This record gives structure tokens, C-alpha cells and sequence, in this order.
């Protein structure tokens, strides 16, 4: 969508090659973010207790009370001012940025 | 001439050359962080009269839920930490921990493997050599405080040469009676009780008069780069624990009374700059070991 | 871990075709192979537990710089998951696949002087299990076919009765034999029994259980490839095919 | 007659007379409090993946936002703290930081300047003098544990006088062999391995028999009023760092192996009470120096 | 007769044969490009009053975000760069960087991997041999400018043979007093101060009159193919930094004052044409090392 | 015996003690940044026909608009930089620049003003002492490269002691002929052309055989902490300009051929740790002086 290519052209490209193509065009969201494990305990009551762990939803760290990526605000501003399909698209960066916020 | 040297400086055995990369350094830091949570949870269990905080922390440390009738030892994490500690001490100790196990355990908690963030002060006194004339006797005892007893039986005053090495930063010399000390080819000063010395200044000459023996007490301080989580009290307690459990019982190795003696002895050997890096990781590992065993005891 | 998971002859040879020699070689110093040592097993005993280190442990060891060490590093990678420390081999040899070293003369490595009995003894064939011995015998057959030493391979099997019974049946030049083969060569896998997070006494058993427990985590990890759910997302070149043939076979 | 004395008690140098007002005491208290948070923010930052706790702690301490590609010295607080430690040690050291700068840095946190609320135990042994007869040899070694080796080569037994001063609260005497000790003009008791004495009781007489030498090991405990935040482990580490960093190097000063030797020596000087008051403020500043320097090594 | 030779031309140790393929050559060039960005990121940070330029530069170089309280060492790229420098110097130095790690780092940026795009001029003067008669003494001092001192004690004028090798392009000779120099069979010209010679022309004969000693100063220029980004100022700084850091501390190797001496000595050794190719990659590796370590001192 | 020493290490004069605070160091850093923009503005004014880049650069530097018929002198900043440079060289030079002027000029740009970000390598060789027997002659010439000429007229071989100080990190010795070198009281190795030494190892003994003279060429590398903007080429050029412009003519000051040997000579004096801090600030001031004076001559 953003680099003006087709699936067949980029079929054999690796992840690092794909990351370079998007980053040069101005797209920063090219990384997976690990979730934060939240430790959980069930009080015993009649039965013996259980201890478990689960991922905090939406990749939000409870300690920082924010998303794991510390450059998210800078990344969204980068998309807002970016130009992606100048010849065949209009306001792609602004529309995508508004959705991200 | 007669030569006397400190006992703990003699023949430092080579340290291990394994588990010193970034991945292994992360595993040791992770183990230390998780061991601290284990000891705090056990305190919380005592105050809350509930085993939930301790079971909660033991599961993260050992990847297993504690079950009755089975002894709590720390799981696979304890097995890796104990065997890695042995490898750090001596090069003759085997390396038996796979790389897959180190990588898995290092991913349990997020932490840096940096071992040069901060510094610590070590008080072992390096006396590399004391050279004395024929008619004099010199005896050196002690490591934290070194007492050098000198007796002169000759007709005239004798000169004793003191070599404190090049690694220690400052050395403070206190005498039972006032005495004269000066550097090589320097006029002797008036008799004084105390001397503050820089070991890099060179060999030091002490005038030993004929008569009652003169005893010189030496204290030294040196700076070694350590991680911020380093705690000297915890490291020393772990060193004695590792000795009692017999993890340091390896062939052709030298035994030290304290971790302060061990790190200074390795520093003064050849290629000591490379040895001291391995010793720092061992100290952090011993801190994790000390906290792990105190949380999970065996009679 | 990935090499230990392969359970059929076709998968094992396919993995070796795509795996370079540098994966077999390890760049960690390790320790000298044959030593009587005392290790710590606190789950079972208070005293130190004697054991002898070996080349088929899962931890890297120091290896001889000769060709014998290189072949012995390849086999240890196949049967134990880790190789040995043989540095400065060279870019030309390290970039070749493991199958090319074992089967092709164009690599530039000469291995016709190798003695299968000495290699087996140095690898402690007595300590190997059934799957480990089958995997090593596959390596021997590929080397014999490369050097035209098929007769010597058969005589070595005749001397060793247990090895003859478990010897895999495939011609190293024909792909039809590999497809038909049904020998189970998996060392790690999904366990039918109860697998617990407990230590083992010996170095080999403890290191093997680490791979077994790691494989379970790898199986549920995002890195694992699920053919049933994501077959279309795989690239066509490396997609599974019924008519899969090794080059020259 | 021969006289033997402890080495660390000899010739205590005069201490500084500046930065002992209420505003200056507040500055040291503020520095210790803000430096402690600096060392704790480092641990909390490592536990999480954010440098925010350290950035807040450093910004308060240094009055400047931390930046990469900079040494992170510590700002004006680090400079002011370093200079006051120099002034405390000796009266010869100049007083550089102005009183206006001290007051401005003291307003960063609201803490009391009281330095004598709590107490601490110091274990240096003050053997002021040991008087011995003509035919006896006496040697004193050590400060934390003082070992006195005495040998009698005369025909008969000799009496040796021990003077421990008047500041120490208790002194425990342990001998290699059982020995007899009693106060002046008092009967000697039966031989005992250990003695517990109050130095204020008076000079003590030890009977030294003819034969093998007798070694007496002395341990003492003196209580000194200090702030509640006082920590002996942190103070001693800062003392060594202070000497290693070369801010105690002034003409005509005396050097010591530890802060404990420094404070007991000043207590036994002429104006002991006044000298100790300044040294306690030096101890708290050294405690802040240790915590600040371990977080920000330059 | 006597033979005199330059000190730096004696026994060039073998150089490494690893990390010389196209994939590893891209890694060195990529490391140089990214290490440069760290240096310029410092200036851009000051102009913008923010650390954003440095964060982008360091994140690309190290693959982790910069964090306070963590010593910035450069990540995996710095470790790989240090080890390849070790392997280039000596053939016995182990190669411990996996090829998959080299390929991953080389993909961080796109650069021209050609190491023969450009050239550089090297100033070390090769004096392979100076042949002198029995009654004359010859001494050679210096590498950048070689001063050859010859003294004639015999009765008659002597002929001194100069051999400048075959690699050097031009050699300029200057004398304290005018002297005569010619080829092997060419007639002697009138005495003059300076001579310009082609080393491939042949051995050169210099007449040495009896009397005051004659001193000849030599200057040479040599052309070696190098990548276009090559900078002699940065390579020399990196060479000194690597020697001090102990990157070259390995047994059975020679040591040189400058990278100029090292590359010229290897050029004149057997198999010199394929040795200088490895030394050029070492120079670009040392250029990256200098820029990276100055930005991130450890 | 006989003793020889390097000429440039003799009698280093005291340096100034003014303008060494944090604010003054910020002014030096600001001047370097703005002076660099003046030189860069000329090239930008060539790419684009406009003179806007130079007018902007000069207006920030001089606080006035450049004029065609008026000489461009740099304004108040040029006068402050020249007078501040004089103060650093000697303690007898007056400090006449008001602090309120320094603080005002330091606010023009936002720079770290920090002096210990990075390091640099200095090539002066500190031959502190060469001790020779009675019947030998030793001469030391050169500072960047030192050639020591030794001749033995005695009956037997002579031992010569070399002392290189404790500051330098590495010293490389190359001889005209192979020679023997070892530490004090150590067995002597086989003769070889080059030696790599650590000056902290100790005094070095050289065997001098009877016969032809032996010349040892010495090169040393020393690491000194400097700002990240430090550039050795600009500092050396600025040092020569200041000497020609008369900034360094004060009574009872030593003179040096290069800034390299000036900083090394001060480093080998007593309290040399403190002297180098002042000298580094002088280097950045000289770097600013060179760029400003080349852009605005006279």
C-alpha cells in the first residue's frame, strides 16, 4: 500500500528488507511489541489456591501506565506529516494518523 | 637477603573462561533480581500468614508450582546457577550448562547485563614483597590489616624495602613506634607514627633501628568496577556458603578466607584485568546464591 | 533443537541440505572432552555428584583442528544439538551445507582416511541411545558413499552386531529409498508421558531434558511453523511438497 | 619507665570551622536525602524498562535534565558537596561555596538540620598510655582490636598501668592466658580470662609474670550522637572514596585508616566535644558523597 | 661489505585470511557509515536542543534504545567490529564472529562494498638495502623521512649502493651537501642538492667523498587502492586506539608506529599484493573503531 | 654517570586559574560552535548566491550586522576569546574579562560545555631520563619522534637505563640495528628491531655493544580526555596563530613548538592532573580562535 508495489514483487523479500523499504518511505510501525505478563492469584477459600500469569491487554505496562513503545507519540507525528502515494493517493498519511491517535 | 610476601597473594589459580558473554551476564543479573524477590516474598508470607506470596515468587524462579512431599531447591534455575558458579572459580571446573538453558532463563525478567555501572572499595592489603638484610627478621600476618613485625639483631640500622604493587590506590601505614620511611633515593624524614602512601610512587625504604621490634600496620583501599546491584555484605555471605556446601572443592585451586582476598589476589596476577571481570560476575552470582539458599533452607 | 525434532529420514536430510556448516561449529571455548568431574545436583544429593564429560553432551567442547574433529563436530551436532570449538576453518568450507560436506567431493575436503571404529569410540557409542546410534549411522553411510567405501561400511556393521540391527535402509544416491524409509529418528518431541520441570543426574540426561522442555516451549512459540494453519503464507520455494527431491538424488 | 600509646590517637589536626550553621546543616541533610533517592531510582529503573524514575531523581538533584553524550557529574549540588567536605577536614582548607549558594540548595527539600537526635556505636580502642617498668617490653598494634604484647625479662613480677581515657563507655579485655587486673590501690583478684571495665573507673594495673609473653586484646564501644539517617556502612565507604579522590590532601593534616579512627582521635583532643560536632556533619556529607558517586561515577 | 635496512621492513607477520569476502566487506563499510552518524549526531543534538538525533543514530547502530545508568557500549555491532579487527592483524587470531551475525549487521544500511574505488598516497620510505664498502659506515633512521648518514674513513672515494625496492612510485633524495648519484652504468653527473628517482629504474650508486659525513634525506610516495570513504587522519587515530586497547596483543606479531609503516611493510613482503587487500579492510575497520569509540568511550 | 632528558619536558610554567568554572567552559564551547558556523557559512554562500548564511552567522557571533566598508573583527566575542586565551597560558596574565560578559556570550547557543566526553591521542614521547655509564655518549633529539644516539667507547658492553615516566600508555622503540632491551633485574632477550613497552612497567635497560653507534627511535601514544568537538588539526593550527599574534608573550613562560608537547609537558609536572584540565579548555579556545581568525583576518 505505502511503497507502491505488488505482492508478487515483494514475495521473496525478507523481514529486514521489508523493514528497510517501509522505514525509508517514512513508516515507523514495523516492529512487534512483547506483552507484559500480569501475575494472578486466586484466593483459596474452600479449595486450594491457584497461581497463574496473563498478558496485559493492548501492550500497556501497568508500571508506566503507557504503551510499551516509548516513541509512540513521535511515531504517530511522523505518519501525520508523511507523504506515501503522491501520484495516486490523497491524504493517506493524515487519515491513517487520525485513526492511530 | 630475605623475601617475605603476603599469603593470599601467592599463586592465584586461573579463573574460568566460560559464561562471560552478554547472554550469560544477563542470566546472572536475572537470577540475582529473582532471588531478591524470593527472599522478600518469604517475609511477606510470614507477615500475611499466607503462602500465596511465596508460591507466587517460587513459580517465577523455578518455573514449577511447589508441591508437598517434594523438597524445594529452586528448580532448573538453581541447577544452572550453582554449576555456573563452579566454572567461574576455576578453569578445571567443567562447563555443563547448555546455551539453550542460559538463553531461556535470561528471558524471564528484563534487566541489563552491565557489570561496570558502579564501583566498590576492597580493603585487602597487597604486600608483594618485603626485602630485608641478613641480620633482620620480618613476619607478615593478616589480609584486611597487615601487621609486619621487624626485628634487627645487627650492629647498625638496616633498610627494609616495601613493595605494595601497582594496583592499590592508597596505603596507610601506622607504626607501634615512630619510624622513618621514604622513597628510593630520597632523604629520610623525621620519625612519624603514620604515613599515607601511593603504591605507584615506588619501592619504599624503612629504617629499622637496633632494639625493640617495630610493627607496621597496613591498610589499603582499591576501586573495582561493579554493577549497581552489587552488595558487599551479600557477596561475602554467599562466598562462605559456597565454601561450606563444597562448590569450590576443585583440584589444583587456592582457597581464600574472603571474597575481598580472592578478587585482590586475581587482580595482582598476570592478565589480572581480564581475571577481575570474571570475578565480578562471580560476586553477583554469589549474591544470588546467598539469597536463594536463605529463602529455601536445608537442615 | 530444530535438528533434534526431525523424526524421519526425509526431514533430517532436508534440514541438512539447508543448514550450513557454521551451525555445526560452535564459537564457545567449552572444556576438554574426557575428564572425571564433580557436578552439583542439589535436588537429589548434598554431596557433589561424579560424572565424566563427553563429546556428545549438549554443551560445546574443545575440538581438534584436524578433519577428524570436523566430522566429529557434525555428528555431535546431529545427535546432541551442539558442536565443538574448531575455529579458522575458512569461509569456503563453512558456507557449504552439512550434506555437501558429507556427500560431495566438490567441497575440497578429503575424508577417505577416516576410521569408523575410532570415530564411534571417541563419540562414546556405548552411551548413545537407539535414536542417536541411528543418526550417527546415517552420517557414516553418507561418508562411505562419497568416498566409495561401501564395502568398508558393511564390514564395520558386521563386526558390531547391535549396529547392524538398527542400521537404516537407504541408498545415498536414490531419493526413492528415503521416501519409503519409516525409521523414527526424533530425539525431542511432544511427550506422551508426564514431563516435569525436574533435573536429571548425569550431564547427558540433564542436557537432553533441557532440549525436550525447550522444544515444548518452541512448539507453542510464535517462531514455530504450523503447517495446518499457515501453509499458504509459506514461501513456495520452501513449502512442503510430495515430490521433494534432494539435488542429484 | 616506658610509655606506649595508640598510633591513631597521636596529634589530631584541627578541623574546619565553616559550614556549621543551621542553613549549612540543612544543606548536608538535603544532600543525603536526595542522593539516597538517586541510588534507589537506579534500582527501580532497572526493574522496569523506563528511565523516568532516574530522570526525576537526577533532575531534582542536579537542577538539569539528564542528557546523553554528557558525563552527568551531578550539577551544582555535587560541586558544593565536594567543597564542604574539604573544608570540614582541615582549618587550612579554603571555604569556597558562598552562603547564598548553600541556602539555595537547602531549599530543594524540607528537612530538619538536627544532627544529634540519634546515636551510633564506634569501636575504636583509645589506649592513651601504657606505663611499664624498666625491664619490660610493651607493644601496641591495632585500632579496632588492640593487641598489647608484653614480656617481662626481670627477676620478679612487674606492674603495668593501663589508661583507656574517659570517653569510652566499655572496654573488654581478653588475654592469651588468664591474668590479674585491678584498679589503682586495690587488691588483685584471681586470674581470669576476660575483664569488662569502665574507663572512667580509673587507671588499671596488670600483673605481668616472668616467663612467656602475655597478649591482651582490647575492644571498646563509645556512643556518639548522630542524625537518624546515619549509616556506618555508607559513611566508611565515603571516607575511603574521599581519600582516594584526593580531597583530603591538605598541608599539615593527619591521615586515618577509617572514619572511626578519625572521630575517636578528635574526641580525645583538647576541644573534644566541639570537634566531634563538626565531624558528625562530615560523616553525613561523606554518606551523601558515597551514594552520589556510586550512581554517577566520573 | 655491510648491509643496512629499515627497521619497519623487517619480518612482516602474516595477516588474517578471514572476513575478506564480499559479505564481510559490506559489514566493515556499513559499520563505518553508521559509526560516522554517531559523531555528527552530537552536533545535531546541540542545534536542536534534544537527544532525538542521537537516539536515532544509536538505535540504528546498536539495535537498542539508549538508556541512562547503562554504559553505552555500542551493542552487538561494537563487539563484532572489535573481533574482526583482532582477526585482521594476525592469522593466528581466532575468528569468533559467526557469518550469520555479519550478514545481519551488514543489512542495517546499504553501502557500496567495493574497496578499490579510490586510492591513497602513503609516505613511508622503503630502504631495502644499502651496500657499503669496508671502510664506510652507514646508519638509517626514520620511517616517514629516512636520514641516511654515511662516513668515509678510507683513503679513496667509495661507492654506496641504494636499493629502494620496486613498489614505490617516486623517491626524492636531498643531501646536506651536494652529492653525485647515478644508475648502475650511467655516468656520474655534477653534484646537486636534490634528486628525483623511480625505484624501478634500478640500484643507485652514490659517491662518498672522504671528509665530513654526508646525510641523505629520503621521501617516498606509494599508491594503494582504497575505498572512497578512506581517511588517513581517522585511520591513524584508530591504529593508536587499537594498540592501547590491546586489540593487537597477540604472540608472534610485529608492532609498528603507524598504519603507514604497517601497510608498506606488508606490501614489500612475499605475497604482498594479496596482503595489502586485507590491510585496507583493516584500515576501514580501524576508521570505524576510532569514530565509534570517541562517541562512546568505555 | 651521565643524565639526558627531553628538552620540552624541562621547566613547565604554571597555567592560569581563571575562567575554569562551568559557565566559563560553556562560553568556550559556544565560541567553538559559532566559529565553526562562520567557516561553514562561506561554502553555503557559494552553493546559493545569497549572503544570508554569512549574515546570520556573523550577526550571532558579533551582535552586529556586517558592513561593506567596515572591517569585520568579530565584535565583543573576539575580544573576549583573545583575552581569555592569554589568561590560560600563564598565571601572570591578567584576567580582565568581566564574568557578566562571559555569561551573556554563553547564552547565545545551547551546548553542553562539558570537557570530558571523549578522548584524543597525543604523540609526544616523554623521555624523562636516560642514565649512561662514564665512557658513553647519549644525545636525544626530537619530540614527536625521539632519536637517541648512543656510542660506546669503553672496553666492554654498557647498560643504559631508559625512563619514560608513568603517564604515557605505550612506547614503540625501533633501532637502526637489532638491540637488546629488558626490565630492571630481568633476563635479557635476543636482539630484535622493535619493542613495544608499557612505561609503567619500569626502567628499561639497553645493552650497548662496543663498535658502531646505535640509534633508537621512540614513539609514544597518550590518551587525554577532551570534548567531543575536539579536533587536533584545528588546535595545532590555532596554537601557531596565537604565538604569531603575540598572545603568549608573557614574562617567564616556556615556549613549545606544538600544542601536543605543551599539554604533555604540563602533564608530567607535579599536580599535572589539574593542569591538563586547564590546558584542554585552552585547546578548544584555540580551535575557536583558528576558525574565527581565518574567516575574519586581523
Amino acid at each position: 500500500f505505502l511503497t507502491n508495489t505488488t505482492y508478487d514483487i515483494v514475495n521473496n523479500d525478507t523481514i529486514d528488507v521489508l523493514k528497510m523499504k517501509l522505514r525509508n518511505q517514512g513508516w515507523p510501525f514495523v516492529e512487534r511489541y512483547n506483552a507484559v505478563e500480569i501475575d494472578m492469584s486466586v484466593e483459596p477459600l474452600r479449595s486450594p489456591g491457584q497461581v497463574g500469569r496473563y498478558y496485559n491487554p493492548f501492550n500497556i505496562d501497568p508500571l508506566t501506565k503507557k504503551h510499551v513503545e516509548d516513541r509512540l507519540e513521535e511515531f504517530i507525528n511522523q505518519v501525520q506529516v508523511g507523504r506515501f502515494r503522491n501520484a495516486s493517493g490523497n491524504a493517506v498519511g493524515t487519515t491513517l494518523a487520525a485513526f492511530l491517535r | 637477603a630475605n623475601r617475605a610476601t603476603s599469603a593470599f597473594l601467592d599463586n592465584p589459580h586461573p579463573v574460568g573462561v566460560n559464561y562471560v558473554d552478554e547472554g550469560s551476564r544477563q542470566f546472572v543479573a536475572v537470577a540475582e533480581l529473582l532471588a531478591s524477590k524470593l527472599i522478600d516474598s518469604s517475609r511477606e508470607s510470614d507477615e500475611s500468614n499466607s503462602d500465596v506470596p511465596f508460591v507466587q515468587a517460587y513459580s517465577k524462579f523455578a518455573d514449577d508450582n511447589p508441591r508437598h512431599l517434594r523438597v524445594k531447591t529452586g528448580g532448573k534455575m538453581a541447577n544452572a546457577l550453582t554449576n555456573v558458579i563452579r566454572s567461574y572459580y576455576s578453569i578445571n571446573a567443567p562447563a555443563i550448562v547448555p546455551q539453550v538453558e542460559i538463553d531461556r532463563l535470561a528471558s524471564k525478567a528484563t534487566v541489563s547485563g552491565d557489570m561496570y555501572n558502579s564501583y566498590a572499595i576492597f580493603n585487602s592489603v597487597p604486600i608483594v614483597e618485603v626485602l630485608s638484610p641478613a641480620r633482620t627478621t620480618v613476619s607478615i600476618v593478616g589480609s584486611d590489616r597487615a601487621d609486619v613485625t621487624m626485628l634487627n639483631t645487627g650492629a647498625g640500622a638496616a633498610n627494609i624495602t616495601f613493595n605494595f604493587g601497582q594496583i592499590a590506590e592508597t596505603v596507610i601505614l601506622k607504626g607501634s613506634v615512630p619510624f622513618q620511611l621514604a622513597r628510593l633515593n630520597q632523604p629520610m624524614p623525621a620519625a612519624r607514627f603514620t604515613y599515607k602512601l601511593r603504591p605507584l610512587d615506588g619501592p619504599f625504604i624503612v629504617v629499622l633501628p637496633v632494639g625493640n621490634p617495630l610493627v607496621i600496620s597496613a591498610t589499603a583501599a582499591t576501586r573495582i568496577q561493579v554493577p549497581l546491584a552489587f552488595n558487599k555484605a551479600l557477596v561475602e555471605s554467599g562466598f562462605q556458603t559456597a565454601m561450606n556446601d563444597g562448590l569450590f572443592d576443585i583440584q589444583n585451586v587456592n582457597y581464600y578466607s574472603s571474597f575481598d582476598e580472592f578478587i585482590i589476589s586475581q587482580y595482582h596476577a598476570q592478565d589480572g584485568i581480564n581475571r577481575v571481570s570474571t570475578c565480578v560476575i562471580l560476586g553477583l552470582a554469589l549474591q544470588a546464591y546467598d539469597q536463594m539458599r536463605r529463602a529455601l533452607p536445608v537442615r | 533443537m530444530d535438528v533434534l525434532s526431525k523424526g524421519s529420514l526425509k526431514e533430517l536430510l532436508a534440514h541438512l541440505e539447508k543448514t550450513p556448516l557454521e551451525e555445526a561449529i560452535s564459537y564457545r571455548i567449552g572444556t576438554v572432552p574426557y575428564q572425571n568431574v564433580l557436578i552439583s545436583r542439589n535436588e537429589y544429593y548434598n554431596q557433589l555428584y561424579p560424572d565424566t564429560t563427553s563429546l556428545i553432551d549438549g554443551v560445546s567442547r574443545e575440538g581438534q583442528r584436524n578433519v577428524n574433529g570436523l566430522i566429529m563436530s557434525i555428528i555431535s551436532y546431529v545427535v546432541s544439538g551442539s558442536g565443538h570449538y574448531i575455529p579458522n576453518i575458512g569461509f569456503m568450507l563453512l558456507r557449504r551445507s552439512i550434506l555437501d560436506i558429507l556427500t560431495k567431493h566438490d567441497t575440497g575436503l578429503v575424508t577417505n582416511n577416516l576410521n569408523y571404529g575410532i570415530i564411534a569410540r571417541n563419540l562414546t557409542v556405548s552411551k548413545m541411545n537407539c535414536e542417536q546410534r541411528k543418526r550417527m549411522l546415517i552420517c557414516f553411510k553418507l561418508l562411505a558413499y562419497k568416498d566409495g567405501n561401501q564395502n568398508d561400511y558393511e564390514i564395520y556393521l558386521n563386526q558390531n552386531i547391535p549396529l547392524k540391527q538398527i542400521a537404516p535402509n537407504f541408498i545415498p544416491g536414490d531419493m526413492r529409498t528415503v521416501i519409503h524409509n519409516q525409521d523414527q529418528l526424533a530425539i525431542v518431541g511432544i511427550p506422551a508421558y508426564r514431563l516435569t520441570q525436574s533435573t536429571e543426574l548425569s550431564i547427558r540426561d540433564d542436557n537432553a531434558k533441557s532440549y525436550k522442555l525447550g522444544y515444548v516451549d518452541w512448539y507453542n512459540s510464535n517462531s514455530f511453523l504450523r503447517e495446518r494453519s499457515e501453509f499458504n503464507l509459506i514461501r513456495l520455494k520452501d513449502r512442503d511438497t510430495k515430490y521433494g527431491k534432494l539435488n542429484g538424488w
